[PDB]
């Protein structure tokens, strides 16, 4: 088996398509998209470091010096061929991609209904990205891959749910690690309990989990942490640093994380964009302090694909540094690499277009941090 | 005297409901977008070009998910950008496309599916 | 104390059993011959001489 | 007056005066017979 160790990204291959969508209270002009860049340097909190499809993570991982394979299905039309060509030019392994000649890539058949006086839609025919069967899996890829990566978008499709669980069994049989990068799509933000029930099985099937701060707080309690953020003492601060009215970087205790912990979880990472990387392991926990600067390039900055770069950097360091799971100092040092990768990825328009290379990421990491933190 | 710079009109959930309920002669293309979404700028320009292409042979509308979040969730929108191609024939079924699909893809869908 | 963090600049406002509340203050060094611009207890805004 | 008038009920910080200043958590911070009992004596 060649080096570096292979990773597998399972799910849909799409161009852009950030899944995490919520309501923002600061909209720009509905027509003048030249104003919408001001929401890139003053983003909604859930969109600070947005993730995307697993193909973004695969491309970013390959650009950071790793070897990746994509497992999914595309149609036999022009769009599927173009997506496969884009993944191939990025040196992502395509042997796990299954073609469907009778399906239209990234197209879903829906029926519009008017239940209870409101327009609604229901899926008639699923797209080929959500129509991968367990018999179409690539067993060589699942055998070679050391990390298995997927998003919660597949949980919105029953076919992909069954295929994902079969693939997880296959990967665990061969010794691979399961990376659950949540990336909650629009439907999965409706209420906490239904999402917890929907993601419980995949959550317990994962060794590595990455969630955003908003995702974790939604999964535990949104109102409690919103109230805790808004609290201000009436008379005097409890310490001087609380007098500065600095941005809140609250580090969740493992006791608060206890509902979401299970036995096979080796590492949980909570990302507040690139600013904070809260990590939790069975033995220890902590936070990696990062930064961001999209105002350095106000006319080319774009946060799309930043979380993909962070996750790809995490996987790149995990595949080559097994001591990350057991050493806290090594874990922080290697997570600074993912912080730098996420920082660079915010400087370009387009997720795939702006994915950094390993050389640039290491250069930025050494420039930003003091030499003792390398 | 001065032409408007944008041809794609922004509609509410109720207005889109009335448009879909009413009789339609040309295909209707519904865009779901948010101003905080980076990919939506490119989709906005692409749909402006498409609207210029189809002068009166198609209808291009956009719905902001920051004003119609529940409506977007009801219509099975899982992310942005998301397009809905609604055929003038009520018997047929609409097509939902996810991602920054090419302009030629939209042309093909409109020509051979609507 | 050796086993205590350093006290910072300001005036002791509240004295309690095991703690003190400090109103933060900033000292400015002035050599002889300097001119103080303001009476005692005068309100100075940001940027005022 | 009220007559010359020509709505329908039917239808942190501490003040410091001597000139006003507001004292709050932005500028103040914290560093750090029977049994005899305190009470009234009549």
């Amino acid at each position: 088996y060649d080096d570096p160790p292979l990773v597998c990204c399972f799910g849909a291959v799409q161009k852009e398509f950030v899944p995490v969508v919520r309501v923002h209270d600061n909209p720009m002009h509905p027509d003048i998209y030249s104003q919408w860049k001001m929401l890139q340097w003053d983003p909604p909190e859930f969109g600070r470091a947005p993730g995307g499809p697993p193909s973004n993570v695969a491309i970013s991982h390959v650009r950071l010096g790793g070897r990746a394979a994509f497992m999914g299905k595309v149609g036999g039309d022009d769009y599927g061929e173009e997506l496969v060509l884009m993944m191939n030019k990025e040196r992502v392994q395509t042997r796990g991609v299954k073609f469907d000649e009778g399906a239209s890539t990234a197209c879903t058949r829906v029926k519009i209904k008017f239940e209870d006086g409101k327009m609604k839609a229901e899926t008639v025919k699923e797209p080929p990205e959500d129509s991968l069967l367990a018999s179409e899996l690539n067993l060589a890829v699942l055998k070679e891959a050391r990390i298995f990566h997927f998003n919660s978008e597949v949980l919105t499709s029953p076919t992909m749910e069954s295929t994902l669980f079969k693939a997880i069994q296959w990967s665990k049989k061969f010794g691979g690690l399961i990376f659950f990068d949540l990336n909650l799509p629009l439907p999965l933000w409706r209420s906490r309990n239904e999402t917890r029930k929907l993601i419980k099985k995949s959550w317990d099937e994962a060794n590595i989990i990455e969630v955003s701060q908003q995702e974790l707080e939604f999964l535990l309690d949104e109102e409690y942490y919103e109230r805790r953020r808004n609290y201000t003492p009436q008379y005097f601060a409890e310490d001087f640093e609380q007098t500065k009215n600095r941005r809140d970087y609250y580090h969740y205790t493992p006791e608060e994380i206890k509902p979401l912990w299970h036995d096979d979880l080796k590492l949980l990472v909570v990302t507040d964009g690139t600013l904070r990387l809260h990590y939790y392991t069975p033995k220890f926990d902590g936070v990696v302090v990062g930064t961001e600067d999209v105002l350095i390039t106000p006319f080319t900055c774009d946060r799309t694909g930043s979380g993909d770069a962070v996750v790809a950097g995490i996987m790149r360091k995990l595949t080559t540094c097994p001591e990350m799971f057991e050493d806290q100092d090594v874990l922080e040092r290697q997570l600074r690499f993912a912080v730098a990768a996420g920082i660079i990825s915010q400087w370009t328009i387009g997720a795939v277009r702006g994915f950094p290379t390993e050389s640039a990421t290491q250069n930025l990491k050494e420039q930003v941090y003091v030499p003792s933190m390398w | 005297f001065v032409r408007e710079d944008y041809l794609v009109r922004k509609l509410s959930a109720q207005e889109l409901q009335d448009l879909v309920k009413g009789e339609r002669k040309v295909p209707l293309i519904v865009d779901f977008y948010a101003t905080w979404c980076g990919p939506c700028i490119l989709m906005a320009q692409e749909l402006e070009m498409l609207a210029v292409e189809y002068e009166s042979n198609a209808m291009i509308v956009k719905v902001d998910t920051d004003d119609e979040y529940e409506f977007a969730r009801d219509m099975q929108v899982r992310g942005l950008p998301t397009l809905f191609f609604i055929s003038p024939d009520p018997s047929k079924d609409a097509i939902r496309t996810e991602g920054l699909i090419p302009l030629q893809m939209m042309r093909d869908i409109i020509d051979n599916d609507m | 104390a050796k086993k205590e963090p350093y006290l910072k600049s300001g005036q002791v406002l509240i004295v309690q059993r095991d703690s003190v509340v400090i109103r933060s203050a900033k000292p400015y060094l002035a050599t002889p011959g300097a001119k103080v611009h303001g009476h005692y207890r005068e309100i100075l805004y940001e940027g005022d001489t | 007056r009220k007559r010359n008038n020509p709505m329908n009920p039917f239808y942190h910080g501490t003040i410091r005066m001597f000139s006003l200043l507001i004292l709050s958590s932005s500028n103040c911070f914290r560093i750090g017979t029977i049994k005899n009992s305190s009470g009234p004596l009549g």
